[PDB]
């Protein structure tokens, strides 16, 4: 009946639906992969500025501390 | 002399802002990461919720 | 003289050094913060949806 073609067609309405809502699922899901490898990529950045800031900052006040002991010296 | 001292510390100045400058910008990409990360396992959330929507 | 060239061009990377922390700095917190309202906005979407589940 009317009631018949109308339950197929809010039928296949909720399966293209569901399969949308699935699809965006999966794309956003692909989208937060990348963004955890972003963040993944952004924390190895951290550490690398950390580790050669660091290093800087030492030869810096080996710098500094030997400058000082010669001002001191003289 | 004068322009010497005051290049150096000025220099000295700088390198304190600039670590302090990469302390808060590593702080704020972690929190960002943390708050993406969360905000991510919610859309899976959503996105079982969707899978059983599928129902539909 | 010799002194004074070495640190003033150590003044100036450190300084560019600076500036491009601040922008960088600036770009990641108006993105965070974007973030944060869209998460704050699905929270509350989610509560008005749990509310008209209340309803019906």
């Amino acid at each position: 009946d009317f009631d018949d073609i109308h339950r197929k067609r809010m039928e296949k309405d909720l399966n293209e639906l569901q399969a949308l809502i699935e699809a965006h699922f999966e794309n956003r899901k692909k989208e937060e992969e990348e963004l955890v490898s972003l963040k993944d990529r952004i924390e190895r950045r951290r550490a690398e500025r950390a580790e050669q800031q660091r290093i800087r900052n030492e030869r810096e006040k080996e710098r500094q501390n030997r400058l000082a002991e010669e001002r001191a010296r003289r | 002399s004068d322009k010497l001292k005051e290049a150096e510390t000025r220099a000295e100045f700088a390198e304190r802002s600039v670590t302090k400058l990469e302390k808060s910008i590593d702080d704020l990409e972690d929190e960002l990461y943390a708050q993406k990360l969360k905000y991510k396992a919610i859309s899976e959330e959503l996105d079982h919720a969707l899978n059983d929507m599928t129902s539909i």
